[PDB]
């Protein structure tokens, strides 16, 4: 029932494989880019600083 | 193939010292190649690691194929008798006692003294018989 | 560990549900009718027939015929006064040495 | 060849399409029949071999076996009817499938005329003895046992498969007959030193070759009764008819070449002997006493001496008996009390009287008491190994004596001595377990009378 | 054989090495494929135009419409694979083993 | 290899034109009994496999079974003896045109020829 | 994935296949390749988990490999000889290129690290289409090159194929995984004979695509991917381990089962040709693969392992989906040894 | 398993390009259509074993003709000895080389 | 149903419609559940599954009629309510066995939904299962193991079905349901213990119910209020639960999901995870006894259409 027959020391830590699908490792892989877009900015009417 | 062209051209127990010498160049480019796939497939740590592998590997090597030359040769010549396979065994048996106390292991050296000693007999006889490993297609 | 059942004992004697078991079988119709079959076909056809069969079986290793022959040439080989047995198997003539 | 082919194959459909409650004695009554007609091979012609067809032939070789087997398959339904009775209907005609498939296989093996299909049935008969062991054995070592038998054998026989390819490459047929007739004589070379190597190794790990003899304890002890009876009685004979067949191609190497095998054989008789005598499992000491009676084989084929070849034939087939009737003995015993441990069950001659004296007619026949067929061959190979060396009576008297030693051991302590007082599960013994004992005994005294029909051809 | 040929040869035998070597990312594999892809092109191109091959023009280019679909199916396969671990790195690539 | 590049040969073509001089498989052929009972067999192990009535159930699916095999066995078996001829007839044409390479030998009986015995003692 | 662009995929697969086995132009070879490898990667996937996006993407990078060798290979012949037909290659280090990168495609060692990974990601359909319909273009253009082939480096690769193959499935407790290595050791065998006789290497690659197409479909009609899966299958589906075994034994070659005969007449030819160690060498390495085929057999139908009790409920109901060709496939892998001599049609 | 599909069917799917001596549009010719056309009529119908042997020298010309290794190792040499003998200053290149001379139309 | 249908044109979406829905109403043991789903399918006109027992299998296939406990289910609830803590482990096999079978209805449920279009009650559903378990763990009933087995067939199997649309919980204070389980006068039930009722709200309210409430809305309604099953129909009637899975399927994923349904085996197939708990594991001497006996039960030697024995003609041409 092991994911390799004869496992090493090593290998036998190493879980078996999912019956139907690995987990999503989801965990901050996308971080949205921050952008200041006043208060300079021509269109933030020069004293919003929209944090985006 | 050279290094395998020096081994055959010196006459078989006659220049103890060069056979020697053409086995040991055959084992250090077999512990290279062997070091190479170990280092590609088993990655080392350090390159310091990777060079000591490689070291270990290729003496490994080396000592075998110089033992197996050097007793080859010394038992043709003081038994006098060139094509018999029983040199190559002795030789065989030596070089996988070699293989045992670079491992440091004594049930490593009986049995690469039995298989490696086993195999160079048959190698000696394939010599002497016209044995091929590879044949050409002649159907 | 599991959930098994327990381990059945010792399988019921054929003795016990019928006392002239004969064994082969549980039920008894089939009991006696495999003892007949297993005497009958064995002991009484294989057996004795076969037997029979192979103590008469023709002499085609013509050992009556190979000392029928030997009688002949030994009757006259001695009375022609020739070797009772020569020792050359083949006639030398025909054979060629280098 | 047919005449006994056809049917042995027709057995299958009326096994499978037969009702649950008479499998067995259908099986057991067209076997029988079967074996009857076999009887008729042994008619053979002295001078030349009965040449049925291309593909099939039989001798004074072949013919005793194949009788043996069409005789074996009944004894083994008999045998095997008790322990398969739980079994379901499927697997009840499973099993006697894999017994019939191996009868077919051994009487082609036996009949074949062309050693590339003696190769092909003599390794098929791996399978449905694999599956007999690993599947109806009753303990959890019946695996490895038979991942020993499968590789042991397989090992053995693939260098025999190249070797056969090559023969049939150089000299243009593998049939029997032709390769008799040619047989031009073997030279003493390296290459020619392997090929004798080669088409030898395999059937001296059939016949189990001390060295090569693991497999056979642990095969022996781990299989069903069954499968048992096969691999004592017919399996390892196999390696024999192979062996005698396969030797004329070898001739001069044969003397350069015997002396391994033939030292080996002669001191493993006398090992495996003296095994028996501290042998523990009875099972056990059956199979290592079959591995001393098959080295004697072993010496009488490797000598190559008429008289040496038909103890071989005489021996192949008497011990093939003998043995079937002694591990049916002792199954009986491990039915009753559930146990191979000899010590286990003792005194049993007070509980089961003719039992006990199955088991003395068939320790007498294992220690050679003469005039039984198992004395012929093997005085018959003392005889021709005297004529080889002097010296080899000392070594075949000794295994002689250790022989009759583990024989009367076994008989004295599993059928004298007191009752186990704790064992109450005795019961008189079954008229079915007295028949199959029976028709082991009876056709085995019987062969005396006439010794031919198992002298073999060199007769 | 001219040098150029040995140049363009050696370019080929540079990409190759480059992707049978990776480092962490897998785009930069991808663009040792294209390498290798525009040197077979260019070798193709010089012999065709230097045996005056007319009709082997064309093959070049069908060498690059295939070079584009498979760069256009790596590109497909790292964008899931940067999805499913956020980054392209090869490491990531480890769940199947021997 | 070997037959592949043979002169004449239509590619892609099973049976040609020349083998209608060889004889027919006969309909009674072992080969061809051999092919329908596998034809059978593979009708039993349908049935096994969808679990029907092993050797009753669906007999024009049997039926069917048998046929086919029987059906692509005789092609098949005029196709080998077909492929086993032409190696002969090559063979044979070969022989003839090189006859130093195969030559007649000499044909000494065993009176002649010297062998030795090695003798078994 | 739509039904109808499935279809449209596995043709383009298919036909990727057919124009490298009809062209006879080396470019449109490379084309078939490189539509196979389109098709494929999609296939692979067509069940999204991160593991098939992995296996794809190894597969992908293991392949377009393999074709750029191939492509430098075609360009060197070219330079060399000006010919584009596949036949005699002219240049020694374009045909080892070119068998580099056949052997890379075929999977054979030292080039096989990537068919057990892939084959495990993978599902068992797109692992039977990869194990069996894939190994077909690359055969058939060594077939068309064996002349060409120098003996020593494909006899080499068959080797290492043969001895890899058969140690890494010894390890092996997933199904596809040991299918991968037997598939690596079954092709090692059939590259051994291709410099010798290719129509031994067509009748080895025609037994062995019957006898996997066995195998999976069974393990697709018993739903496992692990040996512990498979050992539940005697409960619900006897019959099912049963033909496995029977076709397992097949496969490991053991007689009379139709495993034998690509084994028999592979050293057969190699043995008229002179090769004798090389067969024993084969024929002895082989066992190993019959040691895990038996450790197989052992766990789905010899002994009977444990059961769990939710199994009473699929008891009741009974499989939907029928592979209509999987008898004659497992009649066809167990008992064709009777017509062997039938290898002359093929011829 | 080369179905010849187009050779059954009398196809041309990819033949055309197969050879630089085949039709090319405007019938412009190889750089080597006189050798490729000799080595393939040499080589017809004799196969591939023979044609290895038996037009072995008309390969060779084909591949002189395309690779030009033989006429560029003998040209190679000429300058070299051209440039040798200017170091030994015994030779002194013509006019017409040097361009002194008007080169013919 | 096929990928051939499909590819001719056979899609699901056109059949669904507004009344196309699945509809759980869930609650606590003797929570009046029943009654509610009954009157909102015959309203509403939507089939009714009752809740999945022991022997739904078993209704679903063959004669309809319950099987033997050792063919179907070696559980019993009675035996669970007597002894809760048996060594056995009837516990965690009757847990798991229901939420096999409540799979299995769900699988139907949908098949139903997605082949004739009309909608599906269902009391209690395999979302709503992990109540019972966790009330057991809690309680001690089950150990962890037992628990982590079944979080790991759930997440195998529950992902690939779609989840109700309409979640109706029907509430009843542990008390009331206590004298309501005297009322019934059941002699096993009345030996539930209060803590485990409370478990199974606490499990419901804390976990089911915010959960479900995340993917689309849930109707909460007291003991009196779920009396009034019109007034409960028009609530449903009035609901707009735009956001949640099912306005996002298409034909595709439809396909799929007919294609899983159809395949019960398929559908079953991760509930026989090889988890070798010691109260799920049969032996294999057990199993070879039980699975012998299920062969011998009438009408299933053979694929169905093809025992004689239940009166099967033409099997010969069949």
């Amino acid at each position: 029932g092991g994911a390799v027959m004869y496992p090493t020391k090593e290998t036998a830590h190493w879980k078996p494989p999912p019956w139907n699908d690995v987990d999503p490792p989801k965990d901050t892989l996308v971080s949205n880019l921050t952008l200041n877009f006043g208060p300079q900015h021509p269109a933030a009417h020069g004293v919003l600083r929209l944090v985006m | 193939k050279t290094l395998l062209h020096k081994y055959s051209d010196i006459p078989e127990g006659t220049e103890c010292h060069r056979k020697a010498y053409a086995s040991t160049s055959i084992g250090g480019a077999t512990g290279l190649i062997v070091s190479a796939y170990s280092i590609a497939l088993k990655p080392p740590a350090s390159f310091l690691e990777g060079v000591a592998r490689t070291g270990r590997y290729t003496f490994t090597s080396a000592a075998i194929g110089a033992i197996f030359g050097l007793t080859s040769c010394i038992s043709a010549q003081v038994r006098e008798k060139p094509d018999d396979p029983l040199n190559y065994f002795i030789g065989g048996c030596a070089g996988g006692l070699t293989l045992g106390a670079r491992t440091r292991s004594y049930g490593i050296g009986a049995a690469a003294c039995a298989y490696m000693g086993l195999t160079a007999a048959l190698v000696k006889m394939g010599q002497l018989e016209g044995w091929q490993v590879f044949a050409e297609p002649k159907v | 560990i599991r959930l098994q059942e327990d381990p059945d004992p010792e399988d019921e004697n054929l003795y016990e549900k019928n006392p002239d078991s004969h064994g082969y079988d549980k039920d008894p119709i089939v009991d006696l009718w495999n003892m007949r079959v297993v005497f009958f076909f064995g002991f009484s056809i294989v057996l004795v027939l076969g037997s029979t069969f192979v103590a008469y079986l023709p002499d085609y290793r013509m050992q009556e015929w190979a000392r029928r022959e030997a009688e002949r040439l030994v009757k006259y080989r001695e009375a022609n006064g020739l070797p009772l047995m020569e020792s050359n198997c083949f006639d030398p003539n025909k054979i060629q040495l280098p | 060849m047919l005449k006994i082919i056809i049917p042995t194959t027709m057995l299958l459909p009326m096994t499978w399409m037969s009702k649950h409650n008479m499998i067995w004695i259908n099986a057991t009554v067209h076997s029988l029949l079967i074996s009857l007609i076999s009887l008729s091979l042994l008619n053979q012609l002295g001078e030349n071999s009965l040449n049925f067809s291309l593909t099939f032939f039989s001798d004074s070789l072949s013919a005793p076996l194949l009788v043996l087997t069409t005789w074996l398959l009944p004894l083994m339904l008999m045998a095997s009817q008790s322990h398969l009775s739980k079994e379901t209907t499927t697997r009840k005609k499973l099993y006697i499938t894999m017994l019939i498939l191996l009868q077919l296989f051994l009487i082609m093996t036996f009949t074949a005329t062309e050693l590339i299909l003696f190769y092909i049935l003599f390794e098929a008969t791996l399978v449905p003895t694999l599956i007999i062991i690993t599947r109806w054995g009753n303990q959890t070592e019946r695996l490895n046992a038979g991942l020993y038998f499968l590789f042991y054998t397989l090992a053995g026989s693939l260098p025999l498969l190249v070797a056969l390819v090559y023969i049939q490459n150089t000299t243009g047929s593998l049939n029997f007959l032709i390769i008799h007739y040619w047989s031009h004589p073997l030279s003493n070379s390296w290459s020619n030193i392997f090929m004798w190597l080669a088409c030898i190794m395999a059937f001296m790990v059939k016949m189990p070759l001390y060295g090569l003899h693991l497999w056979l304890p642990k095969a022996h002890v781990e299989a069903p009764i069954a499968g048992s009876m096969v691999l004592a009685a017919v399996l390892l004979k196999l390696g024999g008819y192979g062996m005698m067949r396969i030797t004329t191609i070898l001739n001069p190497l044969t003397n350069y070449m015997a002396y391994p095998f033939l030292m080996l054989s002669m001191w493993g008789m006398i090992m495996t002997s003296s095994i028996c005598l501290r042998q523990t499992d009875l099972k056990s000491l059956i199979a290592y006493s079959s591995v001393s009676h098959m080295a004697l084989v072993i010496v009488a084929i490797m000598i190559q001496t008429p008289w040496s070849f038909m103890g071989a034939t005489a021996l192949m087939i008497a011990h093939g008996l003998t043995s079937s009737m002694l591990f049916c003995l002792a199954n009986t015993n491990y039915e009753r009390v559930h146990s191979r441990t000899m010590i286990l069950a003792r005194g049993l001659q007070t509980l089961l009287p003719l039992m006990a004296t199955w088991w003395l007619m068939a320790s007498l026949t294992n220690l050679a008491l003469p005039p039984s067929i198992n004395l012929i061959g093997e005085l018959f190979i003392i005889t021709a190994s005297f004529s080889w060396s002097n010296i080899t009576i000392i070594l075949m008297g000794m295994n002689m004596m250790i022989t009759a030693l583990y024989s009367l051991y076994m008989l004295i302590t599993t059928q004298r001595g007191k009752y186990t007082h704790h064992i109450n599960n005795i019961k008189a013994s079954f008229t079915r377990e007295n028949a199959l004992m029976a028709l082991h005994i009876l056709p085995l005294l019987l062969l005396t009378l006439n010794p031919k029909m198992i002298l073999g051809p060199l007769y | 054989m001219p040098l150029v040929y040995m140049n363009i040869i050696m370019a080929f035998a540079i990409a190759l090495a480059g992707l049978l070597m990776y480092r962490s990312h897998l785009m930069s594999s991808l663009l040792c494929l294209e390498g290798m892809m525009l040197s077979l092109f260019i070798m193709s191109t010089l012999i065709i135009l230097n045996t005056h091959f007319t009709l082997a023009n064309m093959m070049p280019i069908i060498l690059l419409v295939f070079a584009a679909c498979e760069a256009a199916l790596g590109l497909s396969l790292l964008v899931m694979v940067s999805n499913t671990y956020g980054t392209d790195y090869v490491q990531n690539l480890n769940l199947l083993q021997c | 290899t070997m037959m592949s590049g043979r002169p004449g040969r239509v590619p892609l073509q099973f049976l040609p034109n020349e083998a209608r001089s060889l004889p027919p498989p006969k309909l009674t052929d072992p080969r061809l009994v051999y092919m329908g009972f596998l034809g059978y067999c593979s009708g039993l192990i349908d049935n096994a496999i969808r679990r029907r009535p092993v050797v009753s159930a669906g007999l024009h699916r049997q039926l069917l079974y048998v046929t086919s095999f029987v059906f692509f066995g005789y092609y098949l078996l005029k196709r080998q003896d077909y492929m086993y001829a032409l190696r002969d007839h090559d063979m044979f044409a070969y022989v003839k045109s090189h006859p130093e390479d195969f030559p007649e030998k000499d044909k000494k009986t065993y009176g002649e020829i010297l062998e030795e015995f090695h003798p078994v003692r | 994935m739509n039904p109808i662009i499935y279809t449209t995929l596995i043709m383009t697969v298919m036909s990727g296949t057919m124009l490298v086995m009809i062209s006879s132009h080396w470019l449109l070879i490379w084309i078939g390749f490189e539509m196979n490898l389109l098709a494929m990667i999609p296939v692979l996937m067509k069940n999204f988990n991160p593991r098939a996006t992995e296996a794809a993407t190894k597969y992908f990078l293991t392949q377009a490999t393999a074709s750029m060798m191939l492509m430098m290979a075609i360009i060197i012949n070219l330079l060399y000889s000006g010919q584009w037909t596949i036949t005699k290659m002219f240049n020694p280090v374009a045909m080892t290129m070119m068998t580099m990168a056949l052997a890379m495609k075929l999977g054979l060692s030292p080039f096989h690290f990537w068919v057990p990974e892939v084959t495990q990601g993978i599902s068992l359909q797109a692992g039977l289409l990869l194990l069996t319909w894939q190994k077909l273009a690359p055969l058939s253009v060594l077939c068309q090159i064996s002349q060409s082939i120098n003996p020593n480096l494909m006899l080499t690769m068959a080797m290492l194929s043969i001895l890899i193959g058969g140690w890494g499935g010894l390890n092996q407790t997933q199904l596809r995984k040991i299918m991968a290595y037997s598939s690596i050791a079954h092709m090692g065998w059939m590259t051994a004979v291709l410099p010798y006789n290719t129509t031994m290497t067509i009748l080895n690659l025609l037994i062995y695509i019957t006898m996997t197409l066995a195998m999976f479909m069974l393990l697709i009609h018993s739903s496992a991917t692990t040996t512990l899966s498979l050992s539940h299958t005697w409960n619900k589906m006897p019959v099912i381990t049963s033909l496995m075994m029977v076709t397992l034994l097949s496969m490991g070659g053991l007689p009379p089962l139709s495993g034998f005969m690509p084994k028999w007449m592979i050293i057969q030819e190699m043995t008229k040709n002179e090769s004798i160690i090389m067969p024993t060498l084969m024929a002895m390495t082989a066992l190993l693969n019959l040691y895990f085929y038996m450790r197989l057999a052992y766990s789905s139908s010899l002994t009977m392992f444990p059961s769990t009790n939710n199994m009473k409920m699929k008891w009741q109901f009974e499989h939907t989906k029928q592979m209509k060709l999987l008898p004659t496939m497992i009649v066809l892998s167990t008992l064709v040894l009777p017509m062997t001599p039938a290898l002359s049609s093929l011829n | 398993p080369f179905f010849d599909v187009q050779k059954r069917l009398g196809l041309d799917l990819d033949r055309w390009m197969t050879i630089q001596s085949a039709e090319q549009p405007h019938k412009i010719p190889g750089r080597c259509h006189a050798f490729e056309k000799e080595w393939i009529e040499c080589a017809h119908g004799i196969g591939g074993i023979r044609a290895e042997k038996e037009c072995k020298i008309e390969f060779d010309d084909f591949v002189e003709c395309l690779l030009r290794q033989k006429t560029m190792k003998r040209l190679s040499a000429i300058k070299r000895q051209r440039d040798k003998l200017i170091k030994e200053g015994k030779y002194t290149p013509p006019p017409h080389h040097l361009g002194k001379e008007d080169p013919r139309p | 149903y096929g990928p051939l249908a499909f590819v001719l044109g056979e899609r699901t979406t056109r059949k669904l419609t507004e009344t196309s829905k699945v509809i759980t109403v869930d609650g606590n043991i003797c929570s009046g559940k029943g009654r509610l789903a009954r009157e909102i399918a015959e309203k509403l006109g939507l089939r009714h599954f009752p809740e999945a027992g022991i022997h739904y299998a078993d209704s679903t296939t063959g004669d309809g009629k319950p099987l033997d406990v050792q063919l179907s289910g070696n559980c019993s609830l009675e035996k669970f309510y007597d002894d809760p803590k048996s060594n056995d482990g009837n516990s965690y096999r009757l847990q798991s066995w229901l939420y096999a079978s409540r799979l299995l209805q769900y699988a139907d449920a949908l098949e139903h939904l997605l082949s004739t279009g009309q909608g599906v009650v269902l009391e209690r559903s395999i979302y709503s299962d992990f109540v019972f378990l966790e009330a057991m763990y809690r309680q001690g009933f089950i150990r962890k193991q037992c628990v982590e087995h079944y979080n790991e067939v759930k997440k195998v199997t529950a992902c690939e079905y779609l989840p109700p649309h309409v979640v109706v919980y029907v509430d009843v204070p542990v008390p009331e349901i206590q004298s309501r389980i005297q009322k019934k006068g059941n002699p096993h039930e009345m030996k539930i213990t209060a803590a485990y009722l409370q478990d199974i709200e606490n499990a419901y309210k804390k976990t089911f119910l915010p959960e479900m409430s995340e993917k689309c809305e849930v109707l909460q309604y007291s003991a009196r209020e779920a009396e009034d099953a019109e007034k409960v129909v028009e609530d449903i009637e009035y609901l707009k639960c735009d956001k949640g899975p099912w306005p996002d399927q298409d034909d595709r994923t439809f396909h799929r999901l007919r294609m899983l349904v159809q395949n019960k085996l398929e559908v079953l197939n991760y509930t026989t995870i090889p988890v070798y708990l010691p109260e799920i594991t049969i032996g294999a001497h057990q199993s070879d006894r039980v699975f012998q006996k299920f062969t011998e039960l009438p009408g299933r030697k053979y694929s169905p259409g093809y025992n004689e024995d239940v009166g099967d003609k033409w099997i010969w041409l069949k």
